[PDB]
């Protein structure tokens, strides 16, 4: 199967 | 004030990490409202939509925060992760190298741009780029335990009992923070996680299919209460990735053609197109109606497709394996779904009511480590087409080189046939198996071994060189057809010994661990001459597994590793082995099959797991209890009197060979009757108003 990701939230600054 | 938009995309993204992700899009978008040319709201947006599935919507808002903010690393890491997802693997490999030719101690991307190395088959360049993703990010859990996945993928243990330790802890913290953990569904077998943890696991994984489906707003279907509109017959709908070339077509692929039409209306449910093969022609075929999914991608329009066929039970074949679209099962479009087969574990999701099993891989007292309700079999639930796709197999001749069964072996449907045109074979009591004596044909059969020739011809036979099917006919190599030639096979195409006991184990080497290759190396150290025989998938864990024996005292000379071969020789030369070692760790389930066909028996040692125990539900059905360890001095102690006393081995091999064709193990027609008997203790339960309940008769 696909291996799963990260996904990276920008915090606002 | 520009603490307004940033005020509701912070919140938004804490939102997102609790799993309120319908609140999450509301933030976002306000976001947007209030600051239009906002990258990091249009990235953050198009994080979760692509969590919702919405992927087109979410590239569009990938690359409006591009067009804001051209160097916004973030963003292009987060458009490579949807662009995997849609299968488009440059595109995402472009999008990773940008970001991290941007910031290049940008972990996350490092970390994602390892996951295409690890799906591609280069593991070495997974490892650094995980290892670097570690080195800038120390706490990484994606990386860490995929990581720990690549090192299991190669045997290499270095300090395993460490990545362990940590691997339990990541997931106990991540299940405590109610977090996805980053351990998948069907890796948590293989370490040593508690059934709690591993059911829970499996639980948030289904979870992700909520996010996808709840965003169609559909309502609950009203299902049948009868079988009136179907003329009496229960509707039953099989839903799979893998009607073609896939191993799950090999095990089930008879089964839809001899459900009884009288009382079944059997419905397959194609998840992917076409792939052209003999498989996918014959289920199409022998089913009373076949629908190709993939021409339907909305889950809702495809539930919605399934509903208005009117199934009864609903057969999940993927659980959490590639191809998988268990939105359907979660928008439960029927009343009676059920896992089978093609997932060796629990979906953990309240979506599905039955999981079929048996009572020998599944016990009642370990009904706890399922969400679903146990549907048994009478007598193990794993079933294969060997039958019909190999019967070439079924008998065999040997050729007295000097009487071994395994040294040099012919197969063939004409087999017989020829053997009458040679006035001098022996017919040897052990069915009986013909002997040709080294004579004039003997002989060159032999030559065309060493010489490498492709096939010859006597008295008009074709005698092929087993090494070389995929040149006479792709379409026998793969299993589509049988193989019209006698094939012959010897251990001198292997390398393996002529005067020597072979012990085979041909599963991934993911599924060894240095438990099991320790009890190997006891194996070995017993019976002096004998070898290891495995499987090069993938070669570049070779070194690894030669180095630990090494380590535990076995020359390198006794383990002989093999290319993955097609499927049809890869079966027949399992008739070369004298013994089959099974993992414990995660059994052989396909593979246990093929060796039990080519009548080769497999020890094995049953854990507590689904998948560490289908080998002995299927050792069990096939009559052979003796091969059944209960712990690992017995397996062990097995393995070694088969190896050590070579009547004991005649006599346990010819009971293999004898029983893999009249007990149950391989009979489709005697499997799909008991399935029809258990999917109607299903129908009658449910039709008299109860909640699914355990099926153990
Ligand atoms: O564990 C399970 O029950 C199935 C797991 C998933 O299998 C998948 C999934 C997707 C597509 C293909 C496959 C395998 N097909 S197959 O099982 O019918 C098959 C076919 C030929 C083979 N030749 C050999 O020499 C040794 C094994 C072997 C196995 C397959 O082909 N494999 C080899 C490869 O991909 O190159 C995977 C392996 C499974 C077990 C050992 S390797």
């Amino acid at each position: 199967h696909e291996t799963g990701t990260t996904n990276t939230a920008t915090t606002a600054t | 004030c520009p603490t307004h938009a940033d005020s509701l995309n912070n919140l938004a993204n804490i939102k997102r990490e609790q799993g309120n992700i319908e609140e999450a899009v509301r933030l976002y978008r306000k976001a947007l409202e209030v600051f239009p040319e906002f990258a990091a709201a249009h990235s953050n947006l198009a994080s979760v939509l692509q969590q919702q599935g919405k992927l087109q919507e979410a590239l569009m808002h990938y690359k409006e925060a591009i067009r804001i903010s051209p160097t916004f690393a973030d963003a292009y890491s987060n458009m490579g992760n949807t662009l995997k997802e849609m299968q488009d693997v440059q595109g995402a490999l472009q999008c990773y190298t940008r970001a991290i030719q941007i910031n290049p101690a940008f972990a996350d991307a490092h970390s994602n741009l390892a996951s295409i190395h690890k799906d591609s088959g280069n593991i070495p360049e997974a490892i650094a780029s995980y290892r670097t993703a570690l080195k800038l990010k120390p706490d990484f859990p994606d990386a860490y335990c995929n990581l720990a996945h690549c090192l299991q993928i190669v045997c290499d243990w270095t300090d395993y009992d460490e990545r362990m330790k940590k691997l339990v802890s990541i997931v106990a913290d991540q299940l405590e923070k109610n977090r996805l953990p980053s351990v998948h569904p069907h890796h948590s077998m293989l370490y040593p996680l508690s059934h709690g943890f591993r059911k829970a696991i499996a639980e948030r994984h289904g979870n992700l299919c909520l996010d996808k489906i709840n965003v169609l707003h559909k309502p609950p279907y009203e299902h049948p209460k009868d079988l009136k509109l179907s003329d009496g017959r229960l509707r039953v709908g099989y839903v799979s990735s893998d009607f073609g070339n896939h191993p799950t077509s090999h095990l089930m692929q008879s089964i839809p053609g001899m459900h009884n039409p009288d009382k079944f209306e059997v419905f397959c449910y194609a998840l992917s197109p076409d792939d052209g093969t003999n498989f996918r022609v014959k289920v199409m075929a022998e089913a009373n109606h076949f629908i190709d999914l993939s021409q339907i991608p909305c889950n809702g329009k495809a539930a919605d497709r399934i509903h208005q066929d009117g199934i009864h039970i609903l057969v999940n074949m993927n659980g959490y394996t590639k191809g998988a679209r268990n939105e359907l099962f979660a928008l439960r479009p029927a009343p009676i779904q059920a896992m089978w087969l093609g997932y060796p574990g629990t979906s953990g999701a309240l979506f599905m009511d039955y999981i079929i099993t048996d009572q020998e891989t599944s016990p009642a007292e370990v009904a706890e480590q399922y969400s679903e309700k146990l549907a048994y079999m009478p007598h193990t639930f794993f079933i294969g087409d060997h039958a019909n796709m190999f019967p070439h197999l079924k008998k065999k001749a040997v050729i007295d080189f000097k009487i071994y069964d395994n040294r040099i072996v012919l197969n063939g449907i004409d087999l017989k046939a020829f053997l009458d045109s040679l006035p001098d074979v022996k017919i040897v009591k052990m069915l009986n198996m013909p002997v040709i004596p080294m004579n004039t044909i003997a002989e060159a059969v032999i030559e065309m071994i060493n010489r490498g020739q492709i096939q010859i011809t006597i008295n008009g036979f074709s005698i092929s060189n087993g090494l070389a099917t995929t040149q006479i006919n792709n379409k026998a190599a793969t299993g589509e057809e049988v193989p019209r030639t006698i094939i012959v096979t010897t251990r001198s195409q292997y390398g393996l010994p002529e005067d020597a006991i072979v012990y085979c184990n041909f599963n991934q080497l993911y599924k060894i661990d240095p438990s099991t290759l320790q009890m190997w190396a006891n194996i070995l150290k017993r019976v002096p001459n004998s070898v290891l025989w495995l499987l090069r998938f993938p070669a570049v864990g070779e070194p690894n597994i030669q180095q630990y024996a090494q380590n535990m005292g076995l020359p390198q000379n006794r383990i002989i590793f093999s290319p993955v071969a097609p499927k049809e020789e890869h079966v027949r030369r399992g008739q070369l082995a004298d013994v089959c070692l099974d993992t414990p760790l995660c059994n052989g389930h396909t593979t246990g099959m093929d060796v039990l066909w080519a009548g080769t028996p497999m020890v094995t040692m049953p854990g507590e797991t689904l998948a560490s125990r289908v080998a002995a539900s299927q050792l069990t059905c096939l009559g052979c209890l003796e091969l059944i360890a209960k712990n690992r001095q017995e397996y062990e102690d097995i393995a070694v009197k088969l190896g050590t006393d070579l009547e004991y081995l005649k006599k346990v091999r010819g009971k293999v060979w004898k029983q893999r064709i009249s007990s149950p193990l391989f009979n489709t027609k005697q499997y799909t009757m008991e399935l029809e008997r258990l999917y109607l203790q299903m129908w009658e339960h449910y039709a008299a108003g109860n909640k699914p309940d355990h099926m153990i008769k």
